[PDB]
DNA sequence: CCCTGGAGAATCCCGGTGCCGAGGCCGCTCAATTGGTCGTAGACAGCTCTAGCACCGCTTAAACGCACGTACGCGCTGTCCCCCGCGTTTTAACCGCCAAGGGGATTACTCCCTAGTCTCCAGGCACGTGTCAGATATATACATCCTGTGCA
DNA sequence: GCACAGGATGTATATATCTGACACGTGCCTGGAGACTAGGGAGTAATCCCCTTGGCGGTTAAAACGCGGGGGACAGCGCGTACGTGCGTTTAAGCGGTGCTAGAGCTGTCTACGACCAATTGAGCGGCCTCGGCACCGGGATTCTCCAGGGC
């Protein structure tokens, strides 16, 4: 009883079934005067659905009101290109650059009022909050809505300060740690409906409450590809130096302030501590692997996988651990590619393109777990090694799906290294609780 | 409910309105004024206690306070402060 | 019956807490006995010093064409006055700056 | 051909500017790292408040400004315009440090 | 097996910062050897003040240094500071 | 016979005989030593009182005295004085 | 009956009067209460400082071929030791004189 | 009385300078030294007289002088 | 006739007076000066001999320290003669 | 243009005098002992807000390295007058001595001023809350350096 | 070799906007005021005698005055060097977030051990005498230094 086919304003393509039904849901949401969250996993055209919604609201309903889209800086060019490609009728402008460019833009394009859609970023919004305050915005779209999940944050406060008539949250994972984040998002959406702080008494009541405010479609509508991932947990034991340092840290000159943060890397590698490594000569020979159980298992596994399918991704939460891994790979004469927070943007693209060549000698790609900008199409890999585990299960899920992309043709192995009788067991238990909460709430 | 913290801010504000009716004062300047009052109080009280100990007494009187004021303040300030304190003591003892 | 309460500050004509001064003197471990007129004298002295500093700071603020006193105005008032400069010689005022002063040999000629 | 001020007019402009302002002239993060390094030698496992480091920075800047004033006076006494470690050491020796 | 040191923390007090302090002091020309001397003087002053502050904190049976401790240390050194309590 | 005056003269003489067994002192030097003892006593006691007020206590203890000697004496003197004072307190606790 | 009186100085093995120090602390308006170990600690510190000064002064008097310590010897001992010089920097010793010291510029070349 | 600062003579000022460790003295040093001595003595005597008046005595005592010197930061050992 | 060079006798006097320990000003003129200065603050004042001696000792020490600092200033100026400018610089750096 | 050779000053070595430090005796008052009690600080439990540790992203001001030119620090020289060493004459400090009286120091007595307690109430402090002063931006007007250029 | 005009730079001045901290209003509770009783501290009077002041005479060391000369202060000159000024590049500071835990401050309770207070006392410590040894004074013979003259 709604738009059953691709609209007329959309050019260069016909919208598929999931996006047309999502557009129908957004139209019904606007008609009923409700703001909602669109969580269509990671890559089934959420941008396309938002663009189609804006085109509908401009054409089929003669309301040319201003619209704002908040996006990460990395996605600005993609958003503008998509706006020019799919719905060229609307006028979309972007605010980027330093003070002179910002002032020139606001004086030339923004203030006169020829624009219809504004595609800015978080930082530019914080810089130009005073200028943006004046307009009476109609539609406020927030890509990667998990950015405002924490109240008392400046972005959330500023975005709530604004004056709007419609809102739309665009996230991939709404629930990450606890229901307070979901309440914050729903408070931004409908402050009147949700104003207080907070399987029939639960689960079902949550589902029936959140159903008219959420629309999620897991990556199973299309499928026909993407062999399922196999996850194996490998348990390792502390080496002698790891055991001694663990006991010394627990009982108690280097400072040990965050004891959990010291126990962590102590599980990763004692070489991260000052003075644990042997003397000044500073050689790299066989006392690096034997001093860490994870290193021993990794040295057993990597040659095996290289004789096997190879193309292994190693995700870690520590750049120091990445340095030690780089030293090990250089000793073993593998090909290591590194992607880190300190890697410049040009180097990132070159590294990913070189690792994704149709025939390349690259074997190990080393990434920081959260350094990815939710892109990085490493579809040529086979094995994902989580050297260290994060509290947030969604971060690990994204690390895994950087190799579980659409272009994948071979099933992926996820090797999760866990130390026995350490704090990593507590970390894994916390992650399991969070993942179970997220599954029972959203995934069902 | 946070604990009670005592300060001279109310009285400094009263004196500010007395001497410059259309004037304000920021919070950091209030902190500076409070610290100044505390420091001067401590100096005068310590000098008076030392005077009492020197003269082998156990009571801090207006004589001790006046002598401490004369010892700590440089000249014109000292004499004007002596006049002010004598006025206050005379008014206090007049009918109270 | 019971007469209405009247503060010693009110009876002395002061804008400072004579009673709080008395309590602080008795709690400060200066002497085992405190006279009745000592808190009055001390309150009057503190009031005079505060009035002097506030008047000078307000004059500085009016010179800078502002109606709120800031630590810069307090520093400008404390300096430029020999009595208060001598009284507060070893005192540092937070973000109070320094007096404008350039030595004559450094001036161009 | 390009415009250039004489060697000393920009210095006088900077003197006037920095004697007109009240801000802190030392970078907060380097100063905090220095403070923590110094506190390491006295007690490991030490934590600081934001007010403590601010007070330390204020006191240090005031001390250095006063020292520089005395150093400039000594340099002028030596019939010079450039301040030197000799002047700094003389000022410290007279002050008793 | 990877290591990389950055710099001495005493070098974080930079030459332009020392120049700004000298400008506020009223200095026109600055010799090139002044900076190391100023760094040493600052280090000595901070060492004294921080030693007194840490002594106060240890007496209070605490592991956190407070602005009160800093103020008391400065008052011990004879450099009373107003504006922090 | 006028009033009685207290001095540390006999104790200073005992210490002198302990240190240099066959040396003497003059009246002026003894007066200087008495003044020094009084001055050091005043400094340490005042600092301990300040510490007690800062921590909102009501008692001066060996911990206050130790903190005061750390604050007032420089370096090696502070270390040796702390060692001697701790020794004395330990012996007095064991023997009482 | 009553046991034989033993001085607290004898119990602590000190040559300085613990009871006198305790009475001076109680009469000095330092705090409401005084602990048992505070007089002992203070007496020990005073004894150590006196011993240090007397030792240095006796050595100086030995170098002067004298058997009595005079203010000149005390001043020499204080000013020739860095720790005691820092402790007594603001102190003038009567009839103590100055250290022999001539700047190298003034010596004949 | 009057004409008493001149009682501090040039040979005495020279002896003080020699104990200070100076070789050559300018001719204008003596009046400057007399002025410095006057200001120092005025401060100390003012404080001592304040102490004596508080004690309600007609005589100025060495203890009063010592107390004045101590409150000026110039502790003197050897007089009480 | 034998005549010493201009500066040898000065060095001899320096060594002699740095070895000695007596007062370098005349006691009766100093006492007259002290009494004259005391006439400004109170009338018919009486003095103990010890009070005048202590005042003279303090004056000697203050002037000796000032002359040392003045000599250092003169040496800094690459001079051997001390000057009122050197004295003023020493006072200003000291804080007076 | 340093090496003897005299003078002048400082230093070691004896011998006689004085006065002050070290010891010894008396008397009193203050510390040691014992007993009793209370209240302060140690110990514990719960809450809430900040600080530390390892990361990521982004923006942009500030540090950094470099080169050129120019005041300036620094050595060097000459001149002159000023301070210094020495001798002579004047002066008042120093020391011993006497004399008189003012005021410091002590004691006895008593009263009145402050500490401590119990009631009672109102003044100050934490908590909300609104709105105006000051910061910031933007565009002119004016005051300052700097240099080239004409001219006597 | 000077004095002025103009250009360029920086700085001061007006105006409009916006925000977050200051100033005000409210409840309540904790500390200040009111009235009263006890007790010891200090005020007052009187006495003693120590110490302070005043005066004098004789020595003599020290200050004042003058002189003759060399050394230091100060002005001028010349140079080559290190610092100021401006510019383009790079770095890291600063701001906004994640994820967790302990530290610290507070409020509120309990409880027990150490410090206060009082009565008795006996030994430690201060004051007064006394005497003998070290410090001091004076005198003589040495060693070192400093200055001048010249044959080095
Ligand atoms: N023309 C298209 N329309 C919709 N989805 C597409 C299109 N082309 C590719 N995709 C899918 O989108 C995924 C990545 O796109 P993404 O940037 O996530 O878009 P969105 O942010 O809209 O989900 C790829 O895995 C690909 O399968």
């Amino acid at each position: 009883t709604r738009f059953e086919d691709s609209p007329s304003y959309v050019k260069w393509g016909k919208l598929r079934d999931y996006q047309v039904r999502g557009l129908n849901w957004l139209i019904s949401l606007y008609e009923n005067g409700i703001n909602g969250i669109l969580a269509d996993e990671m890559g089934l055209g959420k941008t396309l659905q938002t663009i189609s919604l804006l085109g509908y609201m401009k054409h089929y309903r003669n309301i040319p009101g201003p619209h704002m889209v908040l996006v990460p800086k990395s996605t600005l060019h993609n958003w503008m290109s998509e706006f020019k490609r799919w719905v060229p009728t609307l006028r979309s402008v972007c605010l980027i650059g330093d003070k002179e460019q910002r002032a020139a833009f606001v004086r030339d394009v923004l203030l006169p009022g020829e624009w219809d859609v504004c595609v800015t970023s978080y930082e530019m919004l914080i810089k130009e909050k005073s200028v943006f305050k004046k307009f009476n915005w109609r539609y406020l779209v927030i890509d990667e809505a998990h950015r405002i999940k924490n109240e008392k944050s400046k972005l959330s406060e500023i975005v709530r300060e604004f004056k709007t008539t419609n809102r739309l949250l665009l996230t991939g994972t709404p629930l990450q740690n606890n229901l307070h984040e979901l309440w914050s998002l729903l408070n931004f959406l409908l402050p009147d409906v949700f104003n207080s702080a907070d399987d029939q008494k639960l689960v079902e009541r949550l589902h029936m409450v959140l159903r008219p405010f959420l629309l999620r479609r897991i990556k199973a509508d299309v499928e026909k590809s993407l062999p399922p991932k196999k996850e194996v947990k490998i348990y390792v034991g502390l080496s002698k130096m790891q055991r001694e340092w663990y006991t010394r840290i627990l009982m108690k000159k280097m400072r040990l302030l965050n004891i959990l943060m010291q126990l962590r890397k102590c599980c990763n590698h004692p070489y991260l501590f000052d003075g644990a490594e042997p003397g000044p000569p500073y050689t790299t020979d066989m006392h690096l692997v034997t001093n860490s159980g994870k290193m021993v298992v990794l040295d057993k596994l990597l040659p095996k996988l290289k004789e096997q399918g190879s193309r292994v991704l190693i995700f870690s939460q520590m750049t120091r651990v990445l340095d030690i891994l780089e030293d090990y790979c250089m000793w073993r004469n593998y090909e290591y590619c590194r992607l880190d927070g300190q890697t410049p943007h040009d180097e990132r693209q070159d590294s990913i393109n070189a690792y994704n060549e149709p025939n390349s000698t690259k074997f190990v790609f080393m990434l920081s777990t959260r350094a990815g900008g939710l892109g990085i199409n490493l579809a040529t890999a086979d094995v994902v090694i989580l050297y260290d585990s994060d509290w947030n299960p969604q971060v690990d899920l994204q690390a895994m799906d950087r190799a579980h992309r659409i272009g994948q043709t071979k099933t992926v192995r996820v090797f999760r290294f866990i130390t026995d009788n350490t704090v990593e067991e507590r970390i894994v238990e916390r992650a399991e609780m969070k993942l179970r909460l997220d599954s029972i709430v959203i995934q069902q | 409910r946070k604990t009670r913290k005592e300060s001279y801010a109310i009285y400094v504000y009263k004196v500010l309105k007395q001497v410059h009716p259309d004037t304000g004062i920021s919070s950091k300047a209030m902190s500076i004024m409070n610290s100044f009052v505390n420091d001067v109080f401590e100096r005068i009280a310590g000098e008076a206690s030392r005077l009492a100990h020197y003269n082998k007494r156990s009571t801090i009187t207006s004589r001790e306070i006046q002598t401490a004021v004369r010892l700590l303040l440089p000249g014109e300030l000292a004499k004007h402060a002596v006049s002010e304190g004598t006025k206050a003591v005379t008014k206090y003892t007049s009918a109270k | 019956t019971r007469a209405k309460a009247k503060t010693r500050s009110s009876r002395a004509g002061l804008q400072f807490p004579v009673g709080r001064v008395h309590r602080l003197l008795r709690k400060g471990n200066y002497a085992e006995r405190v006279g009745a007129g000592a808190p009055v004298y001390l309150a009057a002295v503190l009031e005079y010093l505060t009035a002097e500093i506030l008047e000078l700071a307000g004059n500085a603020a009016r010179d800078n064409k502002k109606t709120r006193i800031i630590p810069r105005h307090l520093q400008l008032a404390v300096r430029n006055d020999e009595e208060l400069n001598k009284l507060l010689g070893r005192v540092t005022i937070a973000q109070g700056g320094v007096l404008p002063n350039i030595q004559s040999v450094l001036l161009p000629k | 051909k390009p415009h250039r001020y004489r060697p000393g007019t920009v210095a006088l402009r900077e003197i006037r500017r920095y004697q007109k302002s009240t801000e802190l002239l030392i970078r907060k993060l380097p100063f905090q790292r220095l403070v923590r390094e110094i506190a390491q030698d006295f007690k490991t496992d030490l934590r600081f408040q934001s007010s403590a480091v601010m007070a330390l920075q204020e006191a240090s800047e005031a001390y250095l400004v006063g020292l520089f004033e005395d150093t400039n006076l000594c340099a002028i006494h030596a019939k010079r315009v450039t301040i030197m470690p000799k002047d700094i050491q003389l000022a410290r020796r007279i002050r008793g440090e | 097996r990877h290591r990389k040191v950055l710099r001495d923390n005493i070098q974080g007090i930079t030459k332009p910062a020392i120049r700004r302090l000298a400008r506020r002091g009223g200095v026109k020309r600055i010799s090139g050897l002044i900076y190391e001397e100023t760094r040493g003087v600052l280090k000595v002053f901070l060492e004294n003040v921080i030693r007194d502050a840490v002594t106060y904190t240890e007496h209070a049976k605490r592991k956190t240094v407070t602005a009160m401790d800093v103020v008391y240390a400065l008052k011990r050194q004879g450099r009373t500071l107003y504006g922090f309590g």
